[PDB]
């Protein structure tokens, strides 16, 4: 019954979705040529959230890989998963947006946005019980800033009431690749804040820190990080496909974490994250893995929750977990005084539990853990993370650096200041609600 | 080049039909501690759920096996062969040692490492009786 | 394979699709010769053996049988005249469920009462939810 | 598409330097494969909707 | 699965 | 046993006839030797619709191979499925028409017409029921355009009761490919409107557009152009030779398509059409087949169908499918595009489901559309004709082979009458 | 409106049980005095 | 004896005949070669073989059916299918070329070369017969052999035999669903002929059976095979009283004298219940009251005309299985006290009940569950005028522009027969309006 369509925008989105769909094929038991392995195929039907079935047992994914450079989509089309994805869902352009929000939103977007919207419409007509859209983009620059926001506009004008969860790779306070990245992040959050539903923030430096503290990896590249967000999204939408205790839908998932329409930016962490060597000398019980999700040195976004208050928390337990020590852990978390919950939210724990144990990637880095917790926090500690990029925007736009590219592109100058005023209003909203 | 030509998107390798991480190791402790030793005399403390106790069905609506004693331990304790013979002779099954040895051999073929508990002997005794009655209904009519 | 109209003669169904194969059929636009809701691959004998008794219901039952004086007299008189009569223990050809024990013909035990539950129901502990004949058919097949 | 003056700027009906089949320039994703002839066996609807019902005591 | 105790019918007035 | 006699006239006619006799050879299952390497009896149940019987089990096609010069005839003899034709059904001329309607219809074509009609009459009297004659020819040429119309007129005079259907390659709006195309198109349409029972009017530019957009295919060439034509030709006569559900032969089709006798110019379409990478992912369903037929991109006539009406429509489905699904889909397409349909004919879409689709495919369909948008082709050809005729260019061979300008003028006038007759129902009301 | 088994004490169960009791009394009378068709046919087959 | 002869004309007729004779062979226990099983046939009774089949002397049981179609594909499918040795291999009469949905081709050009053969075959069947109750003509109104040849066949049958029950089973077009274009022309022309040359005429509708299959049988994608299953079930429910013993047996003569108030109103409405399937079939009780309510539900009508917008005339209720007249009259009393169903004022009692002991036989490879109780509605209603008027609207819209008339003109009949047929159906409207008011 349950379906959800995944749209992957940008190079980061396509790579993170490659690592996502590898884990999904591993979890549901689907070969790269779409067939069930060793003709086993008792009556497992837990792939409908992510796989169709055309006629010959050929389970295609419900994914639209979009991009404007041919490079990473061509890597997908020549790689080991070339026999899984649909070739007209693997949509690519010819000229890359090149870290330019203006070029990715006004020049190259409105040439391919019609085709990708038509493909999303075809997938929506193919499915019958659609729950929402999981959009795996990155703030970054170029396609993930302009084309993703264009997708939000041209998707919310058509669908509407469908949930539109938005995974975004938020730029770190100090580690950042692009230089025009503060410009692109401000210009994409200003245009996605109104049309989005629930925008989950994930940060590369915090994933680097958790991979260096935990695991055993001294040299973590993007492969391990993207596998970690793959585990994140699997722990998110395990309840759609697997049964058990309290199950969260897209609508139950999204109407609990969003108090006000302005504040829709939660944080996603996952804290059994230890490898086999460390997992051998521990027992991973529900109470202490729940306590591990609230540590400042365990988060997947570089902002400590000490300087803020928790609005809402979603506890997504997975595996051999009972709702008794879940109650004990949540009560002792609430009675621990270091965590400060906001005063207008006495009850703030949306708990869902799934029976399916997490699947391990062969040749990976995580271990075969019995349990999993996905912590979806909504602290006001992201206010300083927004304010630091407002500071970057003010410093860059004070002397009008890097604005002549946006001026030469078909874009008007003043909506830089309009977006800056919108972000100032958003930070003022955070400061107003957090008291 | 001195190295190969892997473009680092080929590091994503794990597909079904390869490596097969089925039976490696499952880290962590289960909720029902069915792997560690069971207490003959449980502590006053130590709420650990060692595989003893039951469900709410077994406590609210218990079988009268569980009433006035005899719990599931006494049915899957490994037991002695002459002890099982004495138990079932006191019940009054009245089999000769040839049939008892045949049933014991079948039961120890079904159950690994010898053992043969009273529940396993009862199950194979049910199988044999059902086979005999099915053969009677086979070679005779429908009375 | 075979549609339910030719094989299903009881309320119970050992291979129920559970609400999800029907969407596969409707989304793949399957005619009612490949549909799971209309066609199955169970077989006619498995529907008969899907009961959990290994006995036979007596078609139309004696309704009172305990509340009438005739019920009490037929309880009292033929109490000692029915022990010689046998029971109808299904069909050995139809049951593809009992384990294969080779000898079965010269080994006899005298004093035993036939348990009402099926021995496969009783011996569900050795195969590691409450065991039902749906689980029994899904386990002793395919 | 009848007239449609864009069809001379779609990748069909354009002059283009055609590279080899292993070069990612044009229609390589389709020109690396072949057309399909999947032989699923077919009969009439009368030969498998009206069948010989053996025995079938009424 | 194992069988429970019988339902005692409370024979109050016998004959 | 309703027989169809095939006639392929001209270079393009022969080159699409060879592909057709390959398609319906490996549809029934027939090696190029001539025997039967098949598996089912539904194949060689109705082989007599297109094939005769020989001594050793060989199956000779019931076709004739008409051209005024050996050439493409020997090419299709030398190629695969070229040794299957009977050598007696290989009539050829001496000089060639030189893409001239005068040389094809009056001077050089008329001498070979005796031999072609002798061969056709022999093949016709070798039948038992003889439903029809089908002809593939080359409007814009000289052998298919003129001598093909001679064959049409002579066989219509000989048998004025059976089906006479012409498949026809009409001129394209763009491209070019021949300068005397307006003359050979007007002077052939002038007899196609009166002496044929239905004309299909396939277009090379439309087949190019189909190959580029729907099938990718890069360079399609004439073989892939001919193969879609052959697929449609095998589709339109499916129910004659393959049994199944609710059927329709050519008489049934003609009655349900043409309301008036001078309205038999169709727009054909074959619409299971997957790309080379989508053959393993496209779930063949009746709604998607209906969408691919009724999409304007899949018309094999280059006229745009939504600039007009859809006077009558045929389905011709093949494969196991639900009749409720077919009827709801083809009622839904009418209720959606009710603007592109005439109001004075209630439910002008015929459905006909056969059991056996072409081999290697599970479901298929063959669109046939009698539409008011076919007047665009005649209007454009008339514009080109009057542009060439107001200064009498390229007319001296037509005059010198023996022809007056009055039949040029009356052919243009008759084509304009056909244009006005289609324009009458282009925007007609009800009450 | 809905009807149940006469073992269920919902409707006409009292005199349904009385009628069944009378039929069973007649059946046991024929069984004890040996006019049952089953017994006659079985005696025919045996003798 | 009460023998009946079936005449399946047209492709729809012969496919419905395939389903109907499968159902008959299965419910009388006849193998698909005319033979009894020869080991379980020791049980006598069931004088049904003598009614619908006939001896061949030794042991083969050929049916009393004539399968005619002008094109030899579906009849050849019958001849090469599993029911090949069952039929006498000359009552499967076929022509050379079809009528190609043309009433003129079926009635003037192709029919008058094979109609002598088909009356020769009907004459030989009737001479084999002894006490012929009548003919059952199975055809579609859509056109061709089922319209022109069917109408001329019924003309010749009414001229030759006379005073016999000529029951019709005709497939009527839907309000929106049709598989042809000249179908309104053919329906008007065949109704003009079949109005005055036939007794009781049932008209089934494909869209209505689609609605039944999609709602109750839960078949979202049904086929003509399943439609023929339901139609064959209706036919078997009609003719079960001529074959199996029952509490109240209603044959064709009682049937017509109870359902036809006036000789031009022989157009009843068919409805079969229960039509629920397998999984949602054995969780219910299937009572006589609830199956009667299922028949009287307007959505269960198998014609696509609402009986709420009209008035009933006479309902014939054919029950099958372990059904008692006790709760049959209880259910009839509940229907009569229910005010939604309105009867006409000049028919105070309006129910003809026929109870048969035989339950319906479930077909393997079918969609109907094995039920123990069933009932067939055969009510006569003034609501068929809506379907006739929709047909006249389509005919007027097509005939205003004189489209498709030239085939009919060139293949026989002139242009005046269209006007004559339209006037006949307008008179039928006017008469139905009088009988309703
Ligand atoms: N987690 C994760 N982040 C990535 C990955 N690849 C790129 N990024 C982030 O994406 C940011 C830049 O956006 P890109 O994805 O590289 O660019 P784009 O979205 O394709 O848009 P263009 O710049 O126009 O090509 C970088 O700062 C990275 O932090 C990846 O594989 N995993
Ligand atoms: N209920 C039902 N109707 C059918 C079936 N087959 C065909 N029909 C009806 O038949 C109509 C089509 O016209 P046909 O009856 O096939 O015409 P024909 O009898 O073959 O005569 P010709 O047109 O000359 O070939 C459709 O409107 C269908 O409703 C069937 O199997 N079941
Ligand atoms: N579709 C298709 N068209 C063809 C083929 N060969 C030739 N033509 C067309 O036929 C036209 C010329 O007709 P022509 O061969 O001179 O006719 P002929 O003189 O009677 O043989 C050109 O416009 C071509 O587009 C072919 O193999 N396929
Ligand atoms: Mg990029
Ligand atoms: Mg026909």
């Amino acid at each position: 019954m349950r379906e959800c369509i995944s749209i992957h925008v940008g190079q980061a989105g396509v790579q993170i979705g490659n690592a996502c769909w590898e884990l999904y094929c591993l979890e549901h038991g689907i070969q790269p040529d779409g067939q069930m392995p060793s003709d086993k195929t008792g009556g497992d039907d837990s792939f409908n959230t992510f796989f169709s079935e055309t006629g010959a047992g050929k389970h295609v994914p419900r994914a639209v890989f979009v991009d404007l450079e041919p490079t990473v989509v061509d890597e997908v089309r020549t790689g080991t998963y070339r026999q899984l994805f649909h070739p007209e869902q693997l949509i690519t352009g010819k000229e890359d947006a090149a870290n330019n929000y203006a070029r990715g939103h006004y020049t190259i977007g409105k040439e391919i946005v019609d085709l990708v919207l038509d493909r999303i419409r075809k997938l929506a007509d193919q499915c019958t019980g659609l729950q929402g859209f999981l959009i795996f983009h990155s703030f970054g620059g170029g396609t993930g800033s302009g084309f993703a926001s264009l997708l939000m506009e041209r998707l919310s004008v058509d669908y509407g009431k469908k949930s539109k969860l938005e995974f975004a790779i938020y730029p770190a306070p100090q580690i950042s690749t692009a230089v025009v990245e503060p410009y692109n992040t401000i210009l994409t959050t200003h245009t996605t804040l109104e049309h989005s539903d629930c925008a989950f923030m994930v940060d590369n430096e915090a994933i680097y820190d958790i991979c260096r503290r935990n695991l055993d990896i001294e040299r973590p590249t993007y492969t391990n990080l993207n596998r970690l967000i793959a585990q994140i999204v699997s722990s998110i939408t395990a309840s759609l496909r697997f049964d058990g205790a309290l199950n969260v839908d897209l609508t139950e998932f999204q109407t609990n974490l969003v108090p006000y329409p302005r504040i829709h930016f939660p944080l996603a962490t996952y804290a059994p994250v230890i490898s086999a060597e460390k997992a051998y000398h521990e027992q991973l019980s529900v109470a202490e893995i729940t306590n591990a999700c609230f540590e400042p040195a365990n988060q997947m976004v570089k902002c400590d929750p000490r300087h803020g208050k928790y609005m809402a928390c979603c506890m997504l337990y997975r595996g051999d977990v009972v709702p008794k020590d879940v109650n004990a852990a949540i009560a002792t978390i609430k009675t621990k005084r270091t965590i400060q919950f906001v005063d207008w939210c006495p009850t703030g724990f949306k708990v869902g539990i799934n029976y399916q144990p997490p699947t391990v990637v062969p040749g990976g880095d995580l271990a075969k853990v019995q349990r999993a917790v996905c912590m979806l926090s909504n602290t006001t500690a992201i206010a300083e993370a927004w304010a630091r990029l407002d500071h970057k925007f003010d410093l860059m736009y004070a002397k009008r650096a890097f604005v002549h590219w946006y001026v030469g592109e078909g874009m008007e100058e003043g909506e830089f200041s309009e977006a800056r005023e919108d972000l100032a209003a958003l930070e003022k909203d955070y400061e107003e609600v957090g008291v | 080049a001195i190295g190969g030509h892997r473009t680092s998107a080929q590091m994503i390798n794990a597909v079904v039909g390869g490596v097969s991480t089925k039976g490696y190791r499952t880290y962590g402790v289960p909720t029902v501690r069915s792997d560690i030793a069971a207490p003959r005399t449980k502590r006053i403390s130590d709420t650990k759920n060692y595989g003893d106790e039951s469900d709410a069905f077994g406590l609210i609506n218990p079988s009268m096996y569980s009433n006035k004693g005899i719990y599931e331990k006494d049915f899957f304790q490994p037991r002695e062969p002459e002890q099982i013979k004495g138990i079932f002779s006191d019940i009054g099954v009245e089999m000769d040692p040839e049939t008892f040895h045949k049933l014991w051999s079948v039961a120890t073929s079904r159950s690994d490492q010898g053992q043969v508990s009273v529940e396993s002997f009862r199950n194979v005794l049910d199988e044999v009786q059902a086979l005999q009655l099915a053969d009677e209904a086979q070679n005779l009519g429908r009375p | 394979r075979a549609q339910l109209a030719a094989v299903k003669e009881g309320l119970y169904h050992p291979s129920l699709p559970t609400f999800r194969r029907m969407d596969m059929d409707t989304a793949a636009h399957r005619l009612p010769d490949e549909h799971c809701r209309t066609t199955t691959g169970v077989g006619p004998a498995d529907f008969q053996n899907a009961t959990a008794t290994y006995f036979q219901p007596p078609a139309n039952t004696y309704n009172g049988a305990n509340i009438t004086d005739t019920g009490r007299l037929l309880r009292e008189t033929m109490k000692d005249d029915v022990k010689s009569l046998r029971l109808d223990w299904a069909k050995a050809k139809d049951i593809k469920e009992l384990p294969q024990i080779k000898n079965t013909g010269q080994l006899r035990f005298s004093g035993y009462a036939v348990r009402y539950q099926k021995p496969a129901i009783s011996g569900s502990w050795r195969y590691t939810q409450r065991p039902v004949p749906a689980n029994i058919y899904s386990r002793y097949r395919d | 598409a009848h007239g449609d003056p864009q069809k001379w700027n779609l990748p069909g009906w354009r002059i283009e330097q055609r590279y080899a089949g292993n070069v990612l320039i044009g229609n390589w994703s389709e020109e690396r494969q072949k057309f399909g002839r999947g032989g699923e066996k077919h009969t009439s609807t009368h030969r498998m909707d009206y069948l010989n019902n053996r025995n079938f005591a009424p | 699965i194992q069988e429970r105790a019988r339902i005692k019918p409370r024979q109050s007035y016998p004959r | 046993m309703r027989e169809i006699v095939h006639m392929q006239a001209g270079q393009c006619g022969n080159q699409i006839g060879a592909k057709f006799w390959e398609v319906i050879s490996d549809e029934h299952g027939i090696d190029p030797t001539g025997t039967y390497h098949g598996d089912s009896d539904l194949q060689l149940e109705r082989i007599n619709v297109y094939y005769n019987e020989a001594t050793g089990g060989k199956y000779v096609p019931r076709a004739v191979l008409v051209d005024l010069e050996p050439g493409t005839m020997d090419s299709v003899r030398s190629g695969p499925f070229g040794q299957i034709f009977r050598p007696d059904n290989f009539v050829f001329g001496q000089s060639g028409a030189g893409n001239n309607w005068a040389k094809g219809h009056y001077t050089e074509g008329a001498e070979l017409v005796d031999s072609v009609l002798d061969v056709v009459r022999k093949e016709a009297e070798s039948c038992d029921c003889l439903q029809g004659f089908q002809l593939t020819h080359s409007l814009g040429g000289g052998t298919g355009s003129g001598m093909g119309t001679l064959l049409i007129s002579k066989i219509r005079e000989e048998y004025p009761d059976r089906i006479m259907n012409t498949f026809s390659v009409v001129p394209s709006p763009k491209v070019s490919d021949t300068v005397v195309e307006p003359y050979n198109a007007t002077l052939s349409v002038h007899q196609l409107v009166e002496n044929t029972d239905e004309t299909y009017c396939i277009d090379n530019e439309a087949l190019y557009d189909i190959c580029f957009r729907t099938l990718k295919l890069t360079t399609p060439t004439y073989g892939d152009l001919n193969h879609l034509v052959s697929a449609t030709m095998s589709g339109v006569t499916t129910c004659l030779r393959f049994p199944g559900q609710l059927n329709a032969d050519l008489r049934k089709l003609a009655v349900n398509m043409v309301p008036f006798p001078r309205l038999h110019f169709f727009m054909p379409g074959f619409a299971p059409l997957t790309s080379r990478g989508s053959q393993q992912y496209r779930a063949l369903t009746v709604p998607e087949l209906t969408q691919q037929m009724f999409d304007a991109k899949n018309m094999m006539a280059a006229c745009d169908p939504r600039h007009g009406r859809y006077l009558t429509v045929a389905a011709i489905f093949r494969g196991r499918m639900s009749m409720k699904e077919v009827d709801e889909q083809m009622l839904n397409v009418q209720n959606k595009n009710s603007s592109y349909f005439v109001e004075w004919i209630p439910n002008n879409v015929k459905t006909a489901v056969c059991d056996i689709p072409p081999r290697g495919l599970k479901m298929s369909a063959t669109f046939i559309g009698n539409s008011t948008a076919i007047q665009e082709l005649f209007k454009r050809i008339s514009e080109q004709f009057t542009a060439m005729f107001r200064r009498k260019a390229f007319l001296h061979w037509y005059t010198g082979e023996g022809m007056d300008e009055m039949e040029f003028t009356e052919a243009e006038s008759n084509m304009n009458d056909l244009v006005s007759e289609y324009q009458q129902y282009q925007d007609a009301t009800a009450e | 409106v809905r009807s149940y088994n006469p073992s269920v004490r919902v409707g006409n169960w009292n005199e349904d049980t009385c009628l069944e009791e009378d039929m069973v009394k007649d059946f046991l009378e024929k069984k004890e005095k040996g006019e049952l068709l089953i017994q006659k046919a079985s005696n025919l087959r045996s003798t």
